[PDB]
């Protein structure tokens, strides 16, 4: 929540 | 009659020199008299002075034809060379009639082939510029001689390649490639372009002239020497042709060429395809549509230890598995084409660092597909990626091996482990290898990219309370709270993520 959906958005940026 | 015949050419009035020219020409077609023409320097000189000064086209054709017949023997060859001949026939490469043009280029060709010091002489006279300007002619035999002349001079001479480039060399040589079918002319032209392709200044000029597509037309020719010279030239230019359009036919042939029995053909094909798929989304699709994933996997299975083949093929697989539409399907296709076991195996020796670095990046992109998590695990990818990570990190602590950046392995290994940690089973293996101390020590790295993959794999591991406590036990809270205010947003997001999952 809030901080976690931040992480998944930056994860797609790093590789996908 | 040789002693008297020099005066009739060193004299005014057309017919006197014309007749003499149309009289020394005949004394050249006969061996007994011709042996006496080369024997006399006053003769040889006089024909050179007449040829480059004449106004009548029959004198020009008869003189240039006389020296051409002289150029069939050693003593006549150096007679041309000694009597200042080369500057004259270089001048005659600008004649408007084709007879003297033919005679001059064949005489210069014989001199370039059999006369010592003629390559330096032709170069100085401005021959290279004249030869390039003649490349717009239409006689393929004339073009074959002219391009072989250029190859004789450009081979191993940097100054020569530059002059050819300044004269519009590449475009004229590319035009020949995409117009004619005479094998000898195509093979000779390809030799010139191969020599020019090793020069960084000729590389974009050949590419901008459409030389990549032009060489692709002859990849299926029955001449083995022509296809391999075409392939070698394409390999050289490949890194400077990542923007060209109209690559559909070339890419299609290269994919088919990967199944070749010839070792050099396969190596060149993988090498060109690797460079051509680097940061070109359009090329990545086309290769996938023609079943390139299958072809490159089979190519890797066939190479085994041949790293000159596996390194470019795995590079191309790395390109085709990320940052384009069909990348998801290309990630599955590597598994569906039985490629996963070979990819992991290539992480282990006797693979060297170039191959390893390319394989890690592929595994990184392969791990994006959750259907690849288990089959990568059962191949032993996790303990090997950690083994490489530990060794690479141990080397950066000494306060560039085999050409690879040693911290690029730290970023690549940790990044691949970050992706694999998305799966819970993979997390068990990562955690069971004692890697949390290493992942916390990487937070203190100054390279922002290493800090990002380290906090990333720490974030996935922290889904489990037991792992989050161990991470906290290694004093990760302090560097993570500092990384909260990192200039890199991806690290701040990751650092905030690991601290959040430390809720207990
Ligand atoms: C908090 C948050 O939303 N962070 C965030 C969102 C998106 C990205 N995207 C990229 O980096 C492309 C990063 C961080």
């Amino acid at each position: 929540p809030a901080v976690m959906e931040c992480y998944e958005a930056a994860f797609i940026c790093h590789y996908v | 009659a040789i002693p008297e015949l020099t005066k009739l050419l060193n004299d005014e009035d057309q017919v006197v020199v014309n007749k003499a020219a149309v009289m020394v020409h005949q004394l050249s077609k006969k061996e007994a008299s011709r042996h006496a023409i080369m024997r006399s320097p006053q003769m040889v000189s006089a024909i050179v002075r007449t040829m480059q000064n004449t106004n009548d086209v029959e004198t020009a054709r008869c003189t240039a034809g006389t020296l051409h017949n002289l150029s069939h023997h050693r003593e006549g060859l150096l007679a041309i060379f000694k009597s200042g001949g080369i500057p004259a026939l270089v001048k005659m490469l600008g004649s408007p009639v084709d007879s003297v043009l033919f005679y001059a280029i064949t005489t210069l060709h014989n001199l370039l082939l059999h006369q010592e010091g003629a390559k330096m002489a032709v170069r100085l006279a401005g021959g290279l510029q004249k030869m390039v300007a003649l490349l717009n002619k239409t006689n393929v035999k004339f073009l074959a001689i002219t391009t072989d002349c250029l190859q004789i001079l450009a081979y191993g001479n940097q100054e020569s390649k530059l002059i050819i480039l300044a004269s519009g060399g590449p475009q004229a040589l590319v035009n020949i490639m995409r117009t004619y079918t005479y094998e000898k002319l195509l093979w000779t032209t390809s030799r010139v372009l191969k020599v020019l392709s090793v020069c960084s200044s000729n590389k974009p000029a050949i590419v901008e002239a459409g030389g990549m597509q032009a060489l692709g037309l002859h990849l299926t020719d029955p001449s083995q020497r022509l296809v391999q010279n075409c392939l070698w030239t394409l390999r050289n230019l490949s890194d400077a042709a990542t923007k060209q359009e109209g690559m559909e036919g070339l890419l299609g042939t290269l994919v088919q060429l990967l199944g070749s029995d010839d070792i050099n053909v396969v190596t060149c094909a993988a090498g060109i395809l690797s460079n051509l798929t680097c940061n070109n989304y359009k090329n990545k699709m086309m290769v996938c549509q023609v079943g390139g994933i299958e072809a490159l996997v089979r190519t890797v299975l066939r190479a085994g230890d041949r790293e000159d083949i596996t390194e470019p093929a795995i590079c191309a697989l790395r390109h085709l598995t990320s940052r384009h539409q069909e990348a998801e399907m290309a990630q599955n296709a590597v598994r569906l084409h039985y490629g996963l076991p070979v990819v992991v195996k290539l992480l282990h020796p006797p693979s060297h660092w170039p191959l390893i670095k390319a394989t890690v990046g592929l595994i990184r992109n392969l791990a994006l597909c959750p259907a690849n998590h288990a089959p990568l695990r059962e191949q032993g990818a996790i303990p090997r990626l950690v083994q490489l990570l530990v060794r690479a990190h141990q080397d950066t602590q000494r306060r560039f091996v085999e050409g690879v950046r040693m911290e690029e392995i730290v970023e690549g290994c940790t990044g691949a482990l970050h992706i694999l940690a998305r799966d819970v089973h993979n997390r068990i293996v990562i955690r069971g290898l004692n890697t949390i101390p290493l992942f916390v020590q990487l937070l203190y790295s100054p390279i922002e990219n290493i800090q990002r993959v380290a906090a990333g794999v720490l974030c996935e591991l922290a889904q489990d309370k037991e792992a989050a406590e161990a991470i906290e036990a290694e004093g990760a809270t302090a560097p993570l709270t500092e990384l909260l205010h990192s200039r890199n947003e991806g690290v701040a997001t990751y650092a905030a993520a690991v601290l959040f999952r430390m809720s207990e």
